[PDB]
């Protein structure tokens, strides 16, 4: 109950100061996400500890940096779980990953809000622009139906799943936007991968994606009117992952002065489960 | 077993209507309306 | 145009949505490959009915396959009131795809060229040569003030300068100023020098693939982002479209009304 | 209608006829025979160049043929923003080609019939049931409140009163305010309940044959002379295209633009 509504009156003159201090932890920790082909290029194991080394001369104590190895994009987007507090996320580019690339950053660098969805009980919609649905697993064949006011399936018979529409196919992760105000009757594998009606809050200000490859295609924003181009949304050019390394670790103070602890989460879930 | 009849409609009856005002008179309209008409007396004179 | 006089002091009229809905007709220009993907044939209907959820009318929205890229590239005519082009990106053809954006985004006002008699100057930053046909190949050859080629025979054609060939379009540029005798195949492919108005704000283009590259102003100087050439990430086309049609609001709101004397009839889809 | 307020005293404006002409487009529907006899095919560039002498733009006028009257009353889509019917006329032909030219001249406002399941009413005088297909044959049967057939037996179809057989175009009149069930051949031929709204302004019909025989009114007693029903005397197609296109100013004079907010979009040639 923090009083989220009497106002706070500041002043136009005085003074630029400190920020006093706040006692939760010793310090902040930083926290880098990496594929495993920077392990095997760099053909090293003390890597780690070398990389901690020379983060403490730019000022990091030492146990304050971690490290997180992953498979790669797709094998990473399945619940990615953001278990530190200034997120790091080097994400190699590659063709015909671009819209997951696109799904994992509009998953981790904002704040989402996902209920469960029982599909074999219910029919869903979507409650306005900012309501998405997520689905991850090992494999998610999302088929929908949409229904007419009669529901009477547009374009699908309700009892006969081939007529649907597979918005989206053997997706590890897939976020799918059917029309806003009309039901649906929606058709995944359950075994294997499941599915979240997703709202979005505003932004997740502790990770940051660095798109280490190609052209700057990550359009975090369904939306395609818009394509917003935000201070997280890293973007740098590589040829040897040492020297991506180094320069994460040499600019590491401005990375973080892009991006704010404040907006964290107990659980390291990249979203918020209100059941 | 019948075809009892047909039956006119306002489509068919609103002109007649409009052609049988012009009968009406008002120094007495005002005692019917003074008169309270209920379920009863409103409908106990249809056609006898 | 006589001044328009107004206040500032105005309240604001009430929402024009549900009347530019009511008496408009929206236009998807779609490739086929989107079709082959979608394996159905109720989802033109499918689609209908979700736009009329949105508010369109049942008629309102029409629907309109092209083969490919080149294949609308020529001869782009768009036969309805407020235009969407799905535009999927492949690479190599990153130039045409640019030629059939500005085509479609911009106003030309223009005149054919008789190729085999004359020849024919730029007037200016804004007067390009649009080739369109079965297969364009221009081929230039700049003279000088004694009516002389340079770099080039008047005669040979093999000396001309080929700066396009194969094209099913091409916005040629050269150098404004020369007197350039033009050799382009008469036969498969026409010629017609034009001029750069005012954007045709009627249409939009929606990028499907990869990165931008639309680059609609020849001028290298300044390649601006304009707000009617929309990009979005796709692997699916049913997602693509879904994605359109939830969000009609938003591109109708980008995309304005035509505004330009016409004297040319030709075919509108409207209400 | 908000109120528009003006003087008698402002003085009369110049003739809009050339921006009429410059602004607006003319069509010309004609039977195949008018072709067949003309045995030509130059004619339409023929004619084009002919208009453009009185001031219609070389793209302005539009020629579509149509294969006869009553092929043509079938789904008559006028695409156009100035419209002329030459309507040759035969006996036996008297009561298509009237319905014809009532189903275009007055405006319509119409709704889907579902003859299936539900019973039928007519609102007034104002409004009929039009069915058009390759072959429609209406067998009505009027009701009872308690759904017992006068003059038909409801389950058997022989008994009902046949109102129209194999005809393309039928605009079917009955009595107003009695429930009716219809019988009329699904798959072929769909029919439609309307409203007779004001007139239309858009088209004007030349009767090319007979007597003044048009009666659009289904009412017996009115029989007026609307100006757009237009008639002449012909022996030779030329003579009657030369008529029509030296005397283009009195036609469209008599019509005039269309005035109605349409809730169903289709093509039109407009410029
Ligand atoms: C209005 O009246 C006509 C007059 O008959 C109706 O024609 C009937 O149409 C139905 C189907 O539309 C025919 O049914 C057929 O039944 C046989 C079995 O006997 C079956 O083998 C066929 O596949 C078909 O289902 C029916 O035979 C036919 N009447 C006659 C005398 O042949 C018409 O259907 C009526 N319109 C409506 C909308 O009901
Ligand atoms: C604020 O931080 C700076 C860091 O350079 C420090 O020198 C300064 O003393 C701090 N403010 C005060 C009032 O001490
Ligand atoms: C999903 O579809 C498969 C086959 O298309 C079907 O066996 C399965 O029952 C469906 N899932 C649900 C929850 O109905
Ligand atoms: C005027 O604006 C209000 C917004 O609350 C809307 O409900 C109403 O329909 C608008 N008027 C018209 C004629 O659409
Ligand atoms: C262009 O050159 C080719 C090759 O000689 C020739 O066949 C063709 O007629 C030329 N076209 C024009 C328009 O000069
Ligand atoms: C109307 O006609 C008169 C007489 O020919 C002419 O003087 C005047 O300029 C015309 N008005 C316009 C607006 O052309
Ligand atoms: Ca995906
Ligand atoms: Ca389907
Ligand atoms: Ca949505
Ligand atoms: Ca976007
Ligand atoms: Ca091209
Ligand atoms: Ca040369
Ligand atoms: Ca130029
Ligand atoms: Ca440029
Ligand atoms: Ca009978
Ligand atoms: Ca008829
Ligand atoms: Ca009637
Ligand atoms: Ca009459």
């Amino acid at each position: 109950n923090y009083g989220l509504n009497i106002p706070i009156t500041g002043s136009m003159d005085t003074v630029y100061s400190n920020s006093t201090r706040e006692e939760v932890f010793l310090t902040s920790t930083l926290c880098l996400y990496y594929p495993t082909e920077a392990s095997t290029q760099i053909s090293d194991g003390e890597w780690k500890d070398s990389l901690s080394q020379m983060f403490l001369i730019k000022g990091w104590p030492t146990g304050s940096v971690y490290f997180k190895e992953y498979s790669n994009i797709v094998d990473f987007s399945v619940d990615p779980q953001l278990y530190c507090d200034y997120n790091l996320v080097l994400m190699k580019y590659d063709q015909s990953l671009e819209l997951d690339m696109s799904e994992l950053a509009d998953l981790i660098l904002n704040e989402w809000l996902c209920n469960p969805m029982d599909i074999t009980l219910y029919y869903y919609q979507q409650s306005g622009e900012s309501n998405k649905w997520i689905s991850m697993g090992s494999s998610c064949t999302v088929k929908v139906c949409p229904l007419n006011t009669q529901t009477l399936g547009i374009g699908c018979q309700t009892t006969n799943v081939d007529s649907f529409e597979t918005v989206a196919e053997n997706e590890k992760l897939a976020i799918v936007d059917v029309v806003d105000g009309i039901n649906h009757k929606i058709n995944l594998t359950t075994t294997t991968c499941t599915i979240r009606n997703c709202k979005k809050l505003g932004p997740r200000e502790n990770v940051a994606v660095i798109q280490v490859g190609g052209a700057n295609i990550l359009d975090i924003t369904a939306d395609p009117t818009t394509n917003p181009q935000i201070e997280r949304m890293m973007r740098v050019n590589w040829k040897r992952w040492w020297q991506v390394f180094y320069t994460i670790v040499d600019y590491i103070n401005q990375i973080v002065q892009v991006m704010s602890k404040r907006s964290r989460s107990l659980n390291s879930a990249a979203f918020y489960y209100r059941v | 077993t019948v075809r009892q009849d047909l039956e006119r409609q306002l489509t068919n009856l609103r002109e007649e209507f409009n052609s049988l005002s012009q009968e009406i008179a008002m120094a007495q309209l005002i005692d019917l309306a003074l008169l309270p008409l209920d379920m009863f007396s409103m409908f106990s004179g249809i056609k006898s």
